[PDB]
């Protein structure tokens, strides 16, 4: 009745057919390591590390934006799916610049999470190491883009929800610079969600730039207020 | 040391292990500091175009 069979590592389980590769590995417990997709935006692929070896087959394949056919068998943990996944985590630390002590996101990070438990232990790349100038988005908004990992998610996030159209993507190989090309003052509702968007630390708050560090804090339960809907 | 020979045959007659030769206060071979920097050698990494985190 409409259920296509994925082997996931050899346990069978049902999918709703159409959907991507990622939600079945998440259905059984699975996390493939991700940065460009996220669970409330649209799929691009511009990341590169959601890769799975689908067997009975030369290339590996992604898994963000895959349709699944039927009777699969997935290897999460397989040779060269750690080979792929080391490989494009050592690519993507290359023009990224030392700036976990001063970065906002020293307990937040992704690339830090990612490259410990996906990584490399060694690092290459002597010599290069670009550095894009920062822009002045907003008062709300501290912006340093040299962080920037190009990930295009900020870019979706405005153009699919905030409807404001003010972000893009400028540029050649490594020059992509992503921002707003008229110096304008990027201002819009829904501002401040966008520094919870962006994975890396690139995109931070303003007024607390500078004033903790998140594993000092604890969390605790709140309501919203001055807003109708919680 | 800095003594002369009847105390030292005192103390060597007292008990005979020969005294003079070893007595824990060393005079010579204190480890001469400033010493040379040195440079630490790299084990089984650093290798490049084999060290694959897979492997080990
Ligand atoms: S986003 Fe910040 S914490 Fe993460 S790797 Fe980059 S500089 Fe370091
Ligand atoms: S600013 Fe952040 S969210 Fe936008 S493309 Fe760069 S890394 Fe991704
Ligand atoms: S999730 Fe970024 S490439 Fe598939």
């Amino acid at each position: 009745s409409n259920l296509i069979e994925v082997f996931v590592d050899g346990q069978s389980v049902m999918v709703e057919p159409g959907t991507t590769v990622l939600q079945a590995c998440e259905k059984v417990g699975m996390q493939i390591p991700r940065f460009c997709y996220h669970e409330r935006l649209s799929v691009a692929g511009n990341c590169r590390m959601c890769l799975v070896e689908i067997e009975k087959a030369p290339k590996v394949v992604a898994a963000c934006a895959m349709p699944v056919m039927k009777g699969w068998n997935i290897l999460t943990n397989s040779e060269k799916t750690k080979k792929a996944r080391e490989g494009v985590m050592e690519f993507l630390l290359a023009n990224h610049p030392l700036d976990c002590p001063i970065c906002d996101q020293g307990g937040e990070c992704d690339l830090q999470d990612q490259s410990m438990m996906f990584g490399s232990d060694r690092s290459r790349f002597l010599e290069g190491k670009r550095a894009v100038e920062d822009k002045n988005i907003g008062p709300l908004v501290k912006t340093i883009m040299t962080r920037c990992i190009q990930c295009t998610r900020c870019i979706r996030f405005a153009s699919e929800i905030a409807g404001v159209d003010d972000l893009g993507t400028t540029g050649r190989g490594n020059d992509m610079q992503v921002g707003t090309y008229i110096e304008k003052m990027f201002m819009s509702e829904l501002s401040g969600n966008i520094i919870d968007i962006c994975p890396v630390g690139a995109l931070t708050s303003k007024p607390y730039a500078f004033t903790a560090r998140p594993w000092e804090t604890r969390k605790t339960e709140s309501i919203d207020v001055m807003d109708a809907v919680g | 040391a800095s003594a002369t020979r009847l105390i030292q045959g005192l103390r060597n007659w007292a008990s005979g292990r020969d005294l003079q030769a070893k007595l824990q206060l060393r005079y010579q071979e204190i480890s001469k500091r400033t010493q040379p920097p040195p440079k630490l050698p790299v084990g089984p990494s650093h290798r490049l175009s084999n060290n694959y985190y897979c492997a080990r």
